[PDB]
This record gives structure tokens, C-alpha cells and sequence, in this order.
């Protein structure tokens, strides 16, 4: 952002001029979402059915 | 303990955000063609329009 | 760098590992080294031949 001088002849020898200044915005990780599960090998055979439901 | 951080440098990405802005509504609707390369170098600093009798 | 184990059979359980850790080196900016010179125009035009030399 800047800003400006107001002059009759447009004469800015003895003055301010605008300063360069940067920011930045800044932005980081959160944590994991974790879901898990486990199951015997023997109740998969005779018990879940319809895994993917 | 693993320590990872002089592996990687800390970047500022090239892209600017949005700024804000405002609205130029009076410049639209003032008189605008009556002055309109009036003011040049034949004339000096001024000019001058007739008031009504 | 890192160490190594000596095992009669390459059993590594229970035993420490190599950390990963780094380090990095750094270098930086000096002064400017300048030369400068001046001549007039008179002499130009009637002294210096050879200047690129």
C-alpha cells in the first residue's frame, strides 16, 4: 500500500518517498485423522458378509 | 529421535492475496466533456465559460 | 555418517539405530568492490584515443 505528494510544480526533491515493506501470510499441518480397524482371519470367513456395507 | 529441519527451507510461495479496494462513483457522473482538452498550451493555466444574463 | 552392528546371525531387535540429523553451511554477501573514474568532454574529444585500453 501507498501513498502520495501533493506539489504546485510536481518538485520532490526534499521529501519522503514511500517505503517498501512485506508481509506474509502464514499456514502449517494439523494432525492426522486416523480410522482403524482389524478382524480375525477366521471371522472373516464364516461371519462378515458384506465387508464393503 | 530423528531431527529433519535443516533438510528443508522455509518458502514464500510467488503469489499476492487480495487487497481492498473502494468505488469511483463522483468522477462518472460529473460534468466531464465541456472541460475536456481545454487547458492546453495555447492557454495558459486557466479558461473561462459564460455565466447566463 | 552413521555406525554399524556386528551380529553372528543380523538379529537387530532390541538394539539402538542411527538418528538422522542434519547440518547445513551457510554463505553470505561481501561489500561492493567499485573503481571509478571522470574525464571531462575537452578531453575526450582531444586526449584520450585508446580508451578501451
Amino acid at each position: 500500500q501507498f501513498s502520495s505528494l501533493r506539489t504546485p510544480t510536481g518538485d520532490i526533491s526534499g521529501q519522503n518517498k514511500n517505503n517498501l515493506i512485506s508481509g506474509k501470510a502464514t499456514g502449517r499441518v494439523g494432525n492426522y485423522i486416523t480410522v482403524a480397524v482389524e478382524y480375525q482371519q477366521l471371522e472373516e470367513a464364516i461371519k462378515l458378509n458384506q465387508l464393503e456395507e | 529421535p530423528n531431527n529433519l529441519d535443516s533438510n528443508v527451507s522455509q518458502i514464500v510461495l510467488k503469489k499476492f492475496l487480495p487487497g481492498f479496494m473502494s468505488d469511483l462513483v463522483l468522477a462518472k457522473t460529473v460534468d466531464r466533456q465541456l472541460l475536456a482538452g481545454e487547458i492546453n498550451s495555447s492557454t495558459g493555466d486557466s479558461v473561462s465559460f459564460k455565466r447566463p444574463h
